[PDB]
DNA sequence: CCCTGGAGAATCCCGGTGCCGAGGCCGCTCAATTGGTCGTAGACAGCTCTAGCACCGCTTAAACGCACGTACGCGCTGTCCCCCGCGTTTTAACCGCCAAGGGGATTACTCCCTAGTCTCCAGGCACGTGTCAGATATATACATCC
DNA sequence: GGATGTATATATCTGACACGTGCCTGGAGACTAGGGAGTAATCCCCTTGGCGGTTAAAACGCGGGGGACAGCGCGTACGTGCGTTTAAGCGGTGCTAGAGCTGTCTACGACCAATTGAGCGGCCTCGGCACCGGGATTCTCCAGGG
């Protein structure tokens, strides 16, 4: 149960970095699904390549690798 | 004259064996030979890059397995990683 | 500091915009680092047993969440600013999701 | 490099024309001589008009040697008093000691970083205080000096506004010192209190704003809006006037003026607040702005309500003889004095407001004070008072001098 | 004596071409080298996905009384489906239409 | 007669079931070769290279309308006006 | 002035597709432009590809490409 | 005596380096050859890019009264363009922030 | 021990001659150097498949060519393919 | 009741630490240059014939323009609850330092699997032909809207 | 109930799908050789785990006012039906141009051998900013003497 470490007052910094003036009360628990989604999609990827390779350690280029096979490249890790 | 190449025979070969009284029209032929020519660029295109991350220059079944289930989702997956190791075990021993 | 008496000095949604200003500004990191790392080992936990973790995979992770929950609130405030409000509902990240083609 | 496409780049209202339009054209203020400002001029009038004293003559004032400067208060007051200072950039408050606060003082103007106005350095029993008097007609009419108990006024050793060792409202003797360029926005001063204010060197610009209920309303919002850097007030209501004051003029604002005040040279002001019965009124309906609009403690009137509470003690014990102190405050005021009647309308107004303000305030708000006996009795009586005084006669009331003095 | 051949396919037991296969992989600038073990796994694959798509289209085409399948039959087999309309979801099938759906509002 | 919103429903579910083209077939030829004139002349075309653009465009314009119903309806509305499908087309990154 | 070709009626055939029950007055402008945005951004990689290859007629196999490009693949056409 | 080398990138007016490009298209399983203009070419086009992008950042971090270049000097000189933000939509930089953006409605 | 390659010698150059006096740190060196890599392998790609789609076995540089007209968008893809066939005609002039 | 000097303390001109990120030489090992040889991939000339373009008539299904009336969009009020701002107590995130061992990265070397060649031959592609699944015409039955 | 949109069920044409053959070229069988990777041995980096101190962020409660939502009225613009006008589709002609295929001749990129200098890793400066840091100049607390 660490998806409640996600503090209200982190999605709210979130929010206001994205622009919003006025939050609902019934945001968080959308929210806190949608990270669950995304971060269970890309490290389901990123473990199939690192079990590819016979390891036990997940470097930082099985991130990029499957953050670039679901079409978001990100640059400055390699 | 040249002559071109084509999957219709095995998709019929294919389709009689669970519809054994269904035809087929040409379009759905051209829509299948489609289909069948872009899931193997797919997965072969996966392998390949799997392939050079590893600093290797052969392509293996085990490439192959990754790549399916890098692709396919859920229990299609599964049941080809089933299939395809049954094959290849098959095929080895005779 | 003891409290002072008579000394003169002269002197909702007006903190929002400061706030959206300064965090619009920065470029750090807005959620803590030790409930994201306990969070991705749990959920990473599920796929394989006994996994170890380099640091600079889970700062990828945290950047590439981050800046995938703001582009989602831009949306969802896009959203929200088209059927004539200013709070956003979650019905608003439903639509923003589904026209997105992520459901 | 060559051989591309082929760029881009990568207080909001002016002070100074406020000081130079001709828009603040209103006459308020009345110019008075020194010996025309008495007790009964206050009995008839209210103290309802700001007046300026062009010249001190018949005021009673006393003030330092005419060459004095910062470094002589802070010689006064000690090199290491601790002394509010106000931001004028943000209108905000810091501190520093009054030894830094002479070199800034001392500091060539060109070589200031930032505008920084003194305005609040209270005096009261420190060397300076027996060099600067105020006007005696204030002595006459004060709260504190006549309705606070004697003996806990005279207990005061604290030179500094520190609350916990204050015994009385310690706001009588400012010094104010400030720069050319220093601007305080606009304001009311606290408490309602009424203010005398003398410029011993330099001058002042003051723009002056009536306590009417619509522009006490435009204040209160313009205070609630948090937009007083954005919007200049003196604008946004049906009259004002700008005047300048002069070096050697007194000015006396009355309760509730809404007021903001320019330095254009380098000035030494002597002033001070006070409350008196003549607009009881108004000082509470400022209190009661304060008190919505969330003014922090520090800036208010110490011990007010308390002072209300003694100032109805005194008034019934003035007029009927009847004490509501307890026997302990009687016996030290009886050992202090050993060392039918006829209310104007103002006082009599005032003091209605008064008891119906005291009885409504719920225990937590109430602040009665420790020598006060019975409160409720204290009420009870002031509202048998104001009944048996309701047909004082508004002439035989002109006496010239207050109900309410130490024997 | 060269005894009489025999193709992977039968040795397999797969109905898709394994030599086929074996030359694509090569000739498609892949890899250095292919090993002899991948085309009987894509082949396999391949000829799985291609009997459960006929086999929901047949389902579809019985379903309207007919004998024949028709482009409308696989659109309907591969929109029906919540697994095959994920890996072919930016796909479009000439000549096949949409399914039926009116929101609850308008009715 | 029929009251609004009757033949409405009808053609929808008429035009759910069929699946031709819904558009005819010189105007939009003539379109087509209006717009690759602009980039080089003298161009000649097989008679598939339009029809398959032909159901590209009409698969496109038929998403984009259901998500401009989605965008109406959210708005507590049922009818579709240009704001709309600007919406639609900004969040899906078109523009 | 080609593109008044596509006229109400298709428009309204394709919203009714579409599943809309009511149409305001101006979407058709918008619809048009839309559908010519998007016409030329395939036509100009379909005459890239047929250029590159030294000829004179855009077969059918350039636009599968050009669209194969974008993300909008199309079943049978050839491939 | 062997004539005195000279690297090619010299020969072509370039700083961008071209045996090391002929050898990453030689051993990148592209095609059978390599012609001989291919990598001056693409390193030409390689420099032009890299020079148009840090041309851009350093004019970004000038305009800050700053002498060095940073992440967020790069992404705002990205996002501020209109033709090298189409080219990298899909991307993501690294402690780069967002650009500054305020609905009118909102003030 | 082993070494690694980058294009950091060639980033300072090309800075060198855009703005003498800056500097730049380490991150965005990084970042320039994952940038490069990205539109290399890009046209690289595109370029194989267009060699490939014509029954072709060689990369040139008019493959080169149609891939950045392919790929870059307006201008940028003018001055592109002015400077690159200038270099090529510098380098075929020696 | 005023001086005064035995302790005081503040901060701070500045007189040293001391880490921090860049920035610059040196050695040297491996990768880019240079010089030849050849053999197949690609350029060019010539011939064929399939399909793309231009044209004419006419059938008629679709597009166009008008009446109209009603129903859905839009603006104005009210009220009531839900969200924002602020103060105070509580909790755990962050940082410095220490220790241990799991596992990633490198190096020999041995052999077995995959590439290149030479024939044989059958699986699949192009060319021909019949019949059966599907479209459409047309007179009822039934559910559905007014 | 009455009028209308949609489903019910048989006849006959008809042309495209499925079944045959001829043959040719790519897959299969058998052979040789060479280098890629699989495995063991080894070393040291870096990941996990623990504890103390500090304080900055999180949580809880209260007041109040601002916006969201429901209700009502107006009004104009869009859906429905009809009489008129247009060009889309279909069938058949005629031409020719450019895509496709065959055959030669050559010149350019791959492979090999010998050589040397370029860039990369490992230390030496180099101009900042975060603390210290006695001590000490200026001004100062404190019960004595005067
Ligand atoms: C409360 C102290 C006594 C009154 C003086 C301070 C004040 O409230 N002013 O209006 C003067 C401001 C100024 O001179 O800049
Ligand atoms: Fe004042």
């Amino acid at each position: 149960d660490n998806i409640q470490g996600i503090t209200k007052p982190a999605i709210r910094r979130l929010a206001r970095r994205g622009g919003v003036k006025r939050i609902s009360g019934l945001i968080y628990e959308e929210t806190r699904g949608v990270l669950k989604v995304f971060l269970e999609n890309v490290i389901r990827d990123a473990v199939t390549y690192t079990e590819h390779a016979k390891r036990k350690t997940v470097t930082a280029m099985d991130v990029v690798y499957a953050l670039k096979r679901q079409g978001r490249t990100l640059y400055g890790f390699g | 004259r040249s002559r071109k190449e084509s999957y219709s025979v095995y998709v019929y070969k294919v389709l009689k064996q669970v519809h054994p009284d269904t035809g087929i029209s040409s379009k759905a032929m051209g829509i299948m030979n489609s289909f069948v020519n872009d899931i193997f660029e797919r997965i072969a295109g996966e392998a390949s890059r799997l392939a050079h991350y590893n600093k290797r220059s052969t392509i293996t079944s085990r490439e192959i397995q990754t790549a399916v289930r890098l692709l396919l989702p859920g229990e299609l997956a599964k049941h080809a990683v089933s299939e395809g190791t049954k094959a290849v075990t098959k095929y080895t021993s005779s | 500091a003891p409290a002072t008496g008579g000394v003169c000095k002269p002197h909702p949604g007006t903190v929002a915009l400061r706030e959206i200003r300064r965090y619009q500004k920065s470029t750090e990191l807005l959620i803590r680092k030790l409930p994201f790392q306990r969070l991705v080992r749990e959920i990473a936990q599920d796929f394989k047993t006994d996994l170890r973790f380099q640091s600079s995979a889970v700062m990828a992770l945290q950047e590439a969440s981050e800046a995938y929950l703001v582009g989602l609130f831009e949306d969802t405030n896009l959203a929200a600013i088209h059927a004539k409000r200013v709070t956003i509902m979650p019905k608003d990240i439903q639509l923003a999701r589904r026209i997105r083609g992520e459901r | 490099r060559y051989s591309q496409r082929l760029r881009r780049r990568y207080r909001t209202f002016d002070l100074e024309e406020k000081l130079h339009t001709n828009k603040y054209n209103a006459n308020f203020v009345t110019f008075m001589e020194g010996k025309d400002f008495n007790v009964e001029y206050i009995q008839r009038g209210g103290l309802r008009d700001p007046l300026i004293f062009k010249n001190s003559d018949g005021l009673g004032i006393k003030m330092p040697d005419p060459d004095f400067t910062v470094n002589d208060v802070k010689m006064c007051v000690g090199s290491r008093r601790m002394v509010d200072v106000m931001d004028v950039n943000t209108q905000k408050g810091i501190e520093m000691t009054m030894a830094q606060w002479t070199r800034y003082y001392e500091t060539p103007e060109e070589e200031r970083e930032k505008l920084y106005n003194v305005i609040s350095l209270e005096f009261s029993h420190t060397r300076l205080e027996n060099m600067v008097q105020r006007p005696s007609t204030v002595d006459f009419i004060d709260w504190v000096d006549n309705m606070w108990p004697r003996h806990l006024k005279e207990s005061q050793t604290e030179s500094t506004n520190a609350i916990l060792e204050m015994q009385y409202p310690k706001v009588q003797k400012y010094c104010l010192m400030s720069v050319r360029g220093c601007y305080t926005d606009f304001h009311v001063d606290f408490g309602g209190t009424s203010v005398w204010y003398h410029i011993h060197q330099g001058g002042k610009v003051f723009w002056l704003i009536p306590p009417t209920a619509h522009n006490l309303e435009l204040y209160e919002n313009w205070l609630l809006s948090g937009k007083q850097g954005d919007i200049f007030l003196g604008d946004r209501v049906s009259d004002c006037q700008r005047i300048e004051l002069k070096q050697g003029y007194t000015f006396v604002i009355p309760s509730g003026w809404i007021h903001a005040v320019y330095t254009p040279t380098d000035t030494l002001v002597f002033g001070g607040n006070f409350l008196h019965s003549f607009n009881i009124p108004m000082q509470l309906k400022i209190y009661n702005i304060e008190d919505r609009t969330r003014v922090p403690n520090k800036f208010r009137y110490p011990f007010y309500y308390e002072m209300c509470w003694y100032v109805l003690e005194r008034y019934v014990y003035c007029i009927t003889n009847r004490s509501h102190l307890t026997k302990e405050f009687q016996k030290e005021s009886l050992s202090m004095d050993l060392e039918q009647v006829h209310l104007t309308h103002f006082e009599l107004e005032g003091l209605r407001c008064l008891v119906d303000k005291l009885e409504s305030l719920p225990l937590h708000k109430k602040c009665v004070p420790t020598g006060i006996e019975d409160e409720d009795a204290l009420i009870a009586d002031v509202k048998i008072l104001l009944e048996e005084l309701a047909n004082s006669d508004p002439k035989l009331a002109l006496t010239g001098v207050p109900i309410v003095q130490w024997p | 004596a060269r005894a009489k051949a025999k193709t992977r396919s039968s040795r397999a037991g797969l109905q898709f071409p394994v030599g086929r296969v074996h030359r694509l992989l090569r000739k498609g600038n892949y890899a250095e080298r292919v090993g002899a073990g991948a085309p009987v796994y894509l082949a396999a694959v391949l000829e799985y996905l291609t009997a459960e798509i006929l086999e929901l289209a047949g389902n579809a085409a019985r379903d309207n009384k007919k004998t024949r399948i028709i482009p409308r039959h696989l659109q309907l087999a591969i929109r029906n489906d919540e697994e095959l309309n994920k890996l072919l979801g930016k796909v479009t099938i000439a000549q096949g239409g949409v399914l039926p759906n009116i929101q609850a509002v308008l009715l």
